[PDB]
């Protein structure tokens, strides 16, 4: 503990952040369609089980995991299956993808749960698996399955369980709201996941810029003893879980390892009340909560949102587009999508509806790299990445591996502090992407 | 086999070696003329013709003084009398060592100096070259008898010699030796003198 | 097509690096210009509009977008050049000084960020090895309205064509005297007592170059540089303290032979050459380990050619050379990447 | 057989083309008189040793190939440079060592290597003979560039280094010039040798397109 | 399909 | 001293940028800078080796006999001798040792350095150590410009040179530069 | 001539000793 910061890198963009974090979570009016693609996780894409025309309730196992590392999808409301085919996705290429359609009856009924009954009774691997008929996917951008990542770290030792409560992205407050109103189910689902794996102590990280959340946090948990309430500083790439387990341990994951490794483990505060939710209750993962802001949005908020909700009926339901959007970003400014359309459905790793007016986005007109070496005082992992551009420029993939696009996170940092404007992220996407089809071509071969 | 591995290289030796005997042989000969004529040209330039008769690389001295070392005073007699001797002098300049010539009567005046080897900035002290400038030939009626030891330095420090336009350093060099080897002709006598 | 993140930015461009280095440059050139009069005008404004003009022609030519006229590369490097001549000098100097920068030295490479060799520098040392005469003649400081400097016309005849300035108006500066009197069998410190000023040659009050004449204002240039975040304080903390530290061992060594410290810092352009020159981004390493290299090494041989050497400054020479060096250290002085040690295998835990 | 002759100027150069024998190209070029000289030396020496090796080429043990070779080289290197020192000591000061280094220049090596060991005799003395004139318009070409920026003067002091009978070339460019200096110096050379390798590639490419 | 789309080289 | 030889060998006069010796493998080998590094380590080895051996037989063969119009022939006929000795023991007596010194040993047979360097020496009349350290202070310069030309001559093959000027021509004008930043060591020692 | 044969003593001792180099390994 007694953070050692350090991170060696990092900027200050500006945070956006005071526009909606004002009003509490507001709800949405079920809307008549909903489009749920059938790959929402990472790894194996989930079988469907119903069949067109079938009645199902709120909660129905839609789909079902083919292999170990994949997650079911479960019907956000009841109604009836019009649809076992294509669907648009949110991906910036704009393709559609294998899903169903769900017709919202509107009754809202919910099936009969197999609820559990006193959690801090049974051994770890029975509510492993529970989590792993829950459909929880760690809700924190990466997409995995949380019953994986539990059930490898419960093989090894763990001495630390940390709470991955640091929001670092731009206009995104969802983690803000969702932890200054849900602090005791956080914590009893941090309580639930330290009787799962067998630790110390929770370590549970806010950044200093959430006072609320700080304070509402510390009131929910005194009584309990090893429960830790930590302030990160404010940097872009501090949510991520080797810059926080550096900044707060203060070891490194080693490259081409996991974080339980240094027997450190890192959830994000949506994926550990989605866990406590399922334990307690037994509740899917069915609807989660999402941040609309930007200048083009009448009222900026963070709605509880179901899963495969179209984005038009969450713009629509914010007042609506107070002028012309120039960008329609899925998720942080730093990471985010360009959607194709407002009709694309809304997924478990979905995290903003970001709608940027033209004084918002900066302009750029890309020159010759200068070498002024500021790259490499904002990289994270400590690389280079002015020579991993001009390798990768060169369509030399091999020489930019060796400079460290292996350990690349596409963080965006390069392109943040870059005086003419290269957009470097966009070379190592498509670096990294040329890699894996040429990984994807040999290994076909064989 | 081995038979040509070295009877081949033997005999390539053996030949080459011949035929560059035989060139050797016709070439040696016209060789050191052509030296011989090299030097005598250089001599020339600072000693006409009139003043000399015997051949003056042909009675050599070798004489020891206290500053300079050993010399290597060429005499030109007409009729067994010494007319004037030329000699070599070496200082330091600004790009290193300066060689040149000098070719003083019988009574100290200067005939003429040259400078042999220097290598000093091109552009800002070549000048001393008697192909690029006229100053090299101001020594040619100066002695040690119508310039007292005030007037033999450059006008920067005292004396009456011009110096070279952002270049003072190779000047001072250059006055410093003719003064040297006109005080190193009176110190010895009679051998140098006449 | 699709468009790529991140979608932020800090406003950030090479104009407004460029610009902020040529105000840093302001107060200096401005107290140069006054201090010798209008020659130094008239060889600055001619040798910035050559290198604007031969740069627009370059672009021209290779077909590049004129946009990259307006990023402040050219004018730079001509300000640089400018300030770096002797201040009574033919335009004919800074013409082809400009012309032989911009042109061989960037522009033949490819354009900005594709040079290996400083250009501005490249120009100086290239116009001291050709024209020898023009590059060793120091003009007093005549300043502007002081009744002894030429007037606007005589100063044009100056400049433009070849018109012989004076008897008297040309000196020797502190280095070239300090040499040239040692090699007059003088010790070391008879020269500095009725020679040298140390106050006096901390302000500008001595002949020299333009903008090198003056080591104070050139610092606050450089403190205002480190402060916005513009350039590295390796580099020139690395030559400061290699060259003050060489000159002091060097003085308390010999006295009688060797002057160090302040003479050493307060002559010739190691200030200038140490925060707006040696400080090239392009031409520079991008490693800390690196820059305290380059640094060091410009201060170790700026004071080696300055004392044994046959120049009585090389600050030109050195940077060069650290430039020719630069890739090495680049390649081998990586910094350490996250969670592995410094030869690059995996960290073990 | 005058096919090889015309191919050998142009389109295999030795010192533009082939990229070999930059030495003798670099360092004695700072007069076009001296590349003159160089380039006749070069193919007096050329011509005489691509002859012998012709014919003597049925032998030439191959496990030995190069330094027997090497040896006819040498020997008409050496006695070239002692024919030079006899009767025309005055081009012979000026060149120094490089007339010596021929024997290590690597065109004529690689030209005897490459052609002499499976061709006839006159075929290879034409080949050889073409070489030189590349050689010889490359180190005239050079040398002009060269003395026009540092003297302003074309051939130069041909009176007395070639003799007085081609004092013709004697014209001055430029009068009242006093000349860049850097052109003479090393820092002259590579530059004006890079500019001429790309008014080569340049001339190509435009001939190529005409095509 | 979507699994064989990928990036395109910055211009 | 013997260390102010060596400085004044290395960069006072450098056998490349003011020699104008060996240019040919040096612009066609430094492309890469593995192959530039091995060249250097196997050309000072050679041009050492080269060195001591035309001193012993200048010093005792072809003086004392009274012929010394041979010496070109005789120096590099030995030199070429042994290189091929040096070429061939390395093939298989330590075949890792043969991809970093042998496979670049056929080129600097005939480099016109390994020729130049002894006959200056033979002019200033050297001794044996003196001949040595010319010889090596030549080697080690010939690589200290060689590692040194091809990291340029690398960050230029990823450089947006001109498609008119990238290669060769760009090399030559980079050497060029090289030489005249070079320039001010003269005069130093 | 004593010159000569030195010259082919050389000679034949260096095609020797690259034979035998060659023979051996
Ligand atoms: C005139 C005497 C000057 C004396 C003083 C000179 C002092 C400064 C020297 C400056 C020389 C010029 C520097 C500017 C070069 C700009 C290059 C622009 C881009 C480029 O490569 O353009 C190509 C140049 O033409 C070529 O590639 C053909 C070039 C042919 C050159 C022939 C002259 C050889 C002698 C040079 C001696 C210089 C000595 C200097 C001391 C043609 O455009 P591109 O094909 O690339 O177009 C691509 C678009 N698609
Ligand atoms: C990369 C780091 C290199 C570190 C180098 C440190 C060694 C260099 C300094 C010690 C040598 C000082 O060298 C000393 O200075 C003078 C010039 O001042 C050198 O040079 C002097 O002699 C040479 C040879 O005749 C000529 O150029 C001229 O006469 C003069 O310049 C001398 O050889 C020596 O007397
Ligand atoms: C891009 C275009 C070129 C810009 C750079 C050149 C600017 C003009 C420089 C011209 C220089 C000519 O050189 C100088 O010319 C001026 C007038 O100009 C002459 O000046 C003459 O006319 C002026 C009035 O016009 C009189 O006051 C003066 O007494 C008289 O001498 C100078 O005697 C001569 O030394
Ligand atoms: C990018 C900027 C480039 C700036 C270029 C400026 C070029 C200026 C050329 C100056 C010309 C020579 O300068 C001139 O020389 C001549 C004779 O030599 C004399 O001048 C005489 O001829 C010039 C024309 O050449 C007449 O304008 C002048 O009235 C007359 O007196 C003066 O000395 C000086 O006016
Ligand atoms: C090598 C790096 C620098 C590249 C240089 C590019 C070449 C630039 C020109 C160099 C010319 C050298 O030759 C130089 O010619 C100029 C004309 O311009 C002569 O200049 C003469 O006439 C001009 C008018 O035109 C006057 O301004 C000048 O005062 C007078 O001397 C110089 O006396 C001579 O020294
Ligand atoms: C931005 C607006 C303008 C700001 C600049 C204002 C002017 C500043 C520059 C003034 C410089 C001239 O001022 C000064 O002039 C005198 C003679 O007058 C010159 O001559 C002398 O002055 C100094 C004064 O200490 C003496 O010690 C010294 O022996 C000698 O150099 C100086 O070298 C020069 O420094
Ligand atoms: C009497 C003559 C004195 C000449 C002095 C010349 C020294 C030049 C530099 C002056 C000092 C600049 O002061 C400098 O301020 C910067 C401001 O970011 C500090 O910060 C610097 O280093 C830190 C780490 O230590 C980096 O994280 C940071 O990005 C960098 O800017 C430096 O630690 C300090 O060295
Ligand atoms: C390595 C990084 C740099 C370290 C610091 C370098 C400082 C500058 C170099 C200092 C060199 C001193 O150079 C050396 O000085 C000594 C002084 O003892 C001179 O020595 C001379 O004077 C001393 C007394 O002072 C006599 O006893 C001695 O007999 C005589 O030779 C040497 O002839 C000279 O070679
Ligand atoms: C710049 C950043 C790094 C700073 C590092 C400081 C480390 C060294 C500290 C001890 C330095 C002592 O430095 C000492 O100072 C004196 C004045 O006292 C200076 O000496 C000064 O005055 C003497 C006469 O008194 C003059 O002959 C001399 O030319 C002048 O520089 C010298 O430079 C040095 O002899
Ligand atoms: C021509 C003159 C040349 C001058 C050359 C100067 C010597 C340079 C070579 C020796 C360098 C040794 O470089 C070695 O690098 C390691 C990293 O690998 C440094 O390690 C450390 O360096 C610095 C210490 O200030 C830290 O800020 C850095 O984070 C850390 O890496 C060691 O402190 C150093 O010993
Ligand atoms: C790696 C960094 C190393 C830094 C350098 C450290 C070594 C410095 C050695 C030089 C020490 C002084 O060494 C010696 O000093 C003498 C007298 O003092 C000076 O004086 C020299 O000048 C003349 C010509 O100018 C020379 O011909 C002569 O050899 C010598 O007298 C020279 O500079 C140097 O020959
Ligand atoms: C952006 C750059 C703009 C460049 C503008 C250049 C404008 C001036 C053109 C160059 C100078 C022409 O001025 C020149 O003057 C000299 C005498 O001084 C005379 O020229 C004479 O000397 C020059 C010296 O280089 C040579 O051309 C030649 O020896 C002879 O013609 C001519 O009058 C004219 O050639
Ligand atoms: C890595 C870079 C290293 C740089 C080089 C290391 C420093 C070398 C300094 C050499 C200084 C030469 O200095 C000059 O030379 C002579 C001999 O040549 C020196 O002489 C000194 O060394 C010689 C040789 O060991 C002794 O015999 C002598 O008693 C001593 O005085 C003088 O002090 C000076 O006149
Ligand atoms: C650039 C970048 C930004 C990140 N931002 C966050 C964040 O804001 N919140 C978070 O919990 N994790 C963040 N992460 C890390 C992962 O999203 C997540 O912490 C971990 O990988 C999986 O956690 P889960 O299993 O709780 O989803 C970030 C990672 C990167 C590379
Ligand atoms: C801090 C700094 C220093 C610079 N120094 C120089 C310099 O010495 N010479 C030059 O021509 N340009 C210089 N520039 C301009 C820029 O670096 C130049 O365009 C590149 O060297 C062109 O390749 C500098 C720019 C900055 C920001
Ligand atoms: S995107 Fe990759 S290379 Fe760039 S700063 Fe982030 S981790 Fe470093
Ligand atoms: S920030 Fe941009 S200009 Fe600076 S080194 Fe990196 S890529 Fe080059
Ligand atoms: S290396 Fe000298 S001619 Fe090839």
């Amino acid at each position: 503990y007694f953070n050692l910061s350090s991170i060696r890198g990092g900027v200050h963009p500006a945070a956006h952040k005071d526009l909606s974090a004002a009003l509490p979570i507001g709800s949405l009016p079920l809307p008549p369609r909903l489009y749920l693609p059938l790959r929402q996780h990472a790894g194996a894409e989930a079988l469907p089980m119903v069949a067109v025309g079938d009645k199902v309730l709120k909660g129905q196992l839609l789909a079902f995991p083919p292999t170990e590392v994949s997650a079911p999808v479960h019907a956000p409301t009841s109604g009836r299956i019009v649809a076992i085919g294509p669907v648009p996705a949110p991906h910036p290429s704009g393709l559609t993808t294998t899903g169903i359609v769900l017709e919202s009856d509107g009754e809202d009924r919910w099936i009969d749960l197999d609820v559990s009954t006193d959690p801090f009774a049974e051994d770890p691997l029975v509510l492993a698996d529970r989590v792993a008929k829950a459909g929880i996917v760690g809700l924190g951008g990466a997409i995995f399955p949380a019953a994986v990542k539990l059930k490898q770290g419960t093989r090894h030792e763990i001495k630390t369980v940390l709470v991955n409560g640091s929001e670092c992205e731009p206009y995104l407050t969802c983690d803000d709201r969702i932890m200054r109103e849900r602090a005791e189910a956080i914590v009893d689902g941090a309580r639930l996941i330290q009787h799962i794996l067998r630790a110390y102590s929770v370590v549970i990280a806010i950044e200093d810029n959430k006072p609320e959340a700080l304070a509402a946090m510390r009131a929910a948990a005194e009584h309990f003893g090893a429960i830790e309430v930590m302030a990160v500083p404010a940097l872009y790439p501090m949510g991520s879980a080797k810059q926080l387990i550096q900044a707060v341990t203060g070891r490194e994951v080693p490259a081409g390892g996991r974080s339980t490794d240094v027997g450190v483990l890192v959830h994000n505060a949506g994926t550990v009340y989605a866990i406590q939710q399922a334990l307690r209750f037994g509740r899917p993962l069915i609807s989660r909560v999402v941040t609309v802001s930007g200048a083009c949005v009448k009222t900026p908020q963070n709605l509880d949102v179901l899963i495969g909700t179209p984005v038009q009926a969450l713009i629509d339901a914010c007042g609506g587009l107070s002028g012309d959007p120039q960008q329609l970003l899925l998720g942080g400014p730093m990471m985010g999508a360009v959607l194709p359309s407002t009709e694309v459905p809304v997924i478990k790793g979905a995290t903003g509806l970001l709608a940027l007016a033209r004084h918002e986005l900066p302009n750029k007109d890309p020159a010759p790299c200068i070498r002024c070496a500021s790259c490499v005082d904002a990289c994270p992992m400590g690389l280079t990445p002015l020579d991993m551009a001009l390798y990768a420029r060169a369509d030399d993939y091999d020489g930019a591996s060796e400079y460290g696009l292996r350990d690349c996170i596409l963080c965006g940092c390069c392109s943040y502090v870059c005086p003419s404007h290269i957009p470097l992220v966009h070379y190592f996407q498509y670096a990294k992407g040329q890699q894996d089809e040429r990984r994807s071509a040999a290994r076909k071969s064989d | 086999m081995v038979a040509y591995q070295g009877l081949s290289l033997g005999l390539v030796c053996a030949v080459v070696a011949l035929l560059l005997l035989t060139g050797n042989i016709m070439t040696h000969g016209t060789i050191a003329e052509q030296q011989m004529q090299d030097r005598l040209a250089t001599l020339r330039e600072v000693l006409p013709q009139s003043l000399y008769d015997n051949n003056p690389l042909a009675d050599s001295f070798k004489v020891q003084d206290a500053e300079l070392g050993e010399v290597e005073v060429l005499p030109a007699r007409l009729q067994g009398k010494l007319t004037a001797v030329v000699f070599q002098g070496r200082n330091i300049g600004y790009g290193g060592p300066i060689e040149q010539m000098m070719s003083v009567d019988a009574q100290g005046k200067i005939l003429g100096v040259r400078v042999l080897t220097h290598k000093e900035t091109p552009g800002l002290a070549d000048k001393i070259e008697a192909s690029r400038s006229d100053w090299i030939k101001v020594f040619d009626g100066l002695s040690l008898e119508n310039t007292a030891l005030d007037k033999w330095k450059v006008k920067k420090d005292g004396g009456q010699f011009d110096q070279f336009a952002g270049a003072t350093i190779t000047p001072r060099a250059v006055v410093k030796t003719v003064l040297q080897g006109l005080q190193f002709q009176a110190r010895h006598a009679e051998q140098l003198k006449a | 097509s699709v468009a790529a993140g991140p979608f932020a930015h800090d406003r950030s461009s090479v104009n407004r690096i460029m610009l902020d280095v040529c105000l840093a440059l302001t107060p200096a050139t401005l107290f140069g210009l006054v201090m010798f009069g209008w020659p130094a005008i008239n060889l600055w404004l001619v040798t910035c509009v050559s290198a604007l003009a031969i740069e627009a022609a370059c672009l021209r030519l290779l077909g590049q977008p004129m946009r990259r006229l307006l990023d402040g590369s050219a004018l730079l490097t001509g300000w640089l050049l400018a300030i770096s001549l002797p201040p009574w000098a033919p335009w004919w100097i800074g013409v082809g000084g400009s012309l032989f920068a911009i042109g061989i030295g960037k522009q033949l490479y490819g354009g900005i960020g594709q040079n290996p060799f400083n250009p501005a520098m490249l120009a100086r040392v290239a116009l001291l090895i050709a024209f020898p005469l023009q590059m060793t003649t120091w003009a007093l400081p005549h300043p502007l309205f002081s009744s002894s400097a030429p007037g606007f016309f005589d100063s044009l005849a100056i400049t433009f064509a070849g018109a012989p300035l004076a008897d008297g108006m040309t000196g020797a500066t502190a280095l070239g005297n300090l040499k040239t009197e040692l090699t007059l069998n003088r010790t070391a410190q008879e020269i500095l007592e009725g020679g040298f000023s140390t106050i006096s040659a901390l302000f500008g009050s001595t002949p020299g170059s333009l903008g090198e004449t003056s080591e104070l204002l050139l610092l606050v240039g450089g403190v205002w540089l480190v402060l916005r975040r513009i350039i590295h304080w390796e580099i020139p903390v690395a030559i400061l303290a290699s060259v003050f530290v060489m000159a002091t061992l060097a003085y308390l060594i010999n006295p009688e032979r060797y002057a160090g410290g302040l003479y050493q810092l307060t002559s010739g352009g190691l200030i200038l050459c140490a925060f707006f020159i040696a400080t090239d981004p392009v031409t520079s390493p991008i490693s800390r380990v690196g820059r305290l290299i380059f640094g060091v090494g410009c201060g170790v041989l700026i004071y080696v050619i300055r004392t044994w050497g046959s120049f009585p400054e090389a600050a030109a020479f050195a940077v060069l050379f650290m430039n020719a060096l630069t890739p090495l250290i680049d390649r081998y002085w990586r910094p350490r990447a996250y969670g592995r040690n410094v030869r690059g295998k995996p960290l073990v835990a | 057989p005058w096919q090889y002759f015309t191919s050998a100027l142009w389109q295999y150069n030795v010192a533009l083309v082939q990229m070999l024998a930059l030495c003798p190209t670099l360092a004695v070029t700072t007069t076009a008189t001296n590349g003159l000289g160089m380039g006749l030396a070069t193919t007096l020496v050329l011509v005489m040793t691509n002859a012998l090796i012709s014919s003597m080429r049925h032998t030439i043990s191959p496990e030995v190939r190069n330094p027997v070779m090497i040896g006819v080289i040498a020997g008409v290197v050496t006695l070239t440079d002692m024919a030079m020192n006899a009767w025309m000591h005055e081009l012979y000061k000026v060149l120094g060592l490089f007339i010596a280094l021929i024997v290590t220049n690597c065109a004529v090596l690689g030209r005897a290597e490459s052609f002499c060991l499976r061709n006839p005799v006159i075929p290879s003395i034409l080949d050889g003979a073409g070489m030189g004139a590349g050689f010889t318009a490359v180190l005239v070409v050079i040398g002009g560039i060269r003395e026009i920026l540092g003297s302003g003067t074309l051939f130069s002091q041909a009176s007395s280094l070639l003799g007085s009978h081609f004092k013709w070339m004697e014209i001055t460019v430029i009068p009242d010039f006093q000349g860049i200096l850097l052109a003479i110096l090393p820092p002259g050379a590579f530059i004006v040798l890079g500019f001429l390798l790309a008014a080569k590639r340049v001339i190509d490419r435009k001939r190529a397109e005409r095509r | 399909t979507l699994d064989t789309w990928r990036w395109d080289k910055p211009a | 001293e013997y260390v102010l030889f060596l400085l004044g060998t290395v960069l006072v006069h450098n056998v490349v940028l003011v020699g104008f010796l060996g240019l040919c493998p040096f612009m066609g080998v430094s492309s890469k800078l593995d192959p530039s590094i091995g060249l250097a380590v196997a050309t000072t080895l050679v041009m050492g080796l080269g060195g001591a051996s035309s001193w012993l037989l200048e010093h005792y063969v072809l003086l004392p006999l009274g012929i010394g119009f041979i010496r070109i022939l005789a120096y590099i006929v030995v030199i070429a001798g042994m290189v091929q000795l040096i070429e061939m023991i390395i093939r298989k007596a330590s075949p890792s040792l043969y991809r970093s010194l042998g496979i670049y040993l056929p080129l600097i047979t005939t480099n016109c350095a390994v020729l130049g360097v002894p006959l200056l020496s033979v002019r200033e009349g050297h001794d044996l150590t003196m001949a040595v350290l010319f010889g090596l202070g030549s080697g080690l310069g010939f690589s200290l410009i060689m590692i040194i030309f091809a990291g340029l001559r690398e960050r230029l093959a990823l450089a947006n040179v001109p498609a008119a000027f990238s290669g060769p021509p760009i090399a030559f004008v980079t050497a060029g530069l090289l030489a005249l930043a070079f320039m001010g060591f003269g005069g130093l020692i």
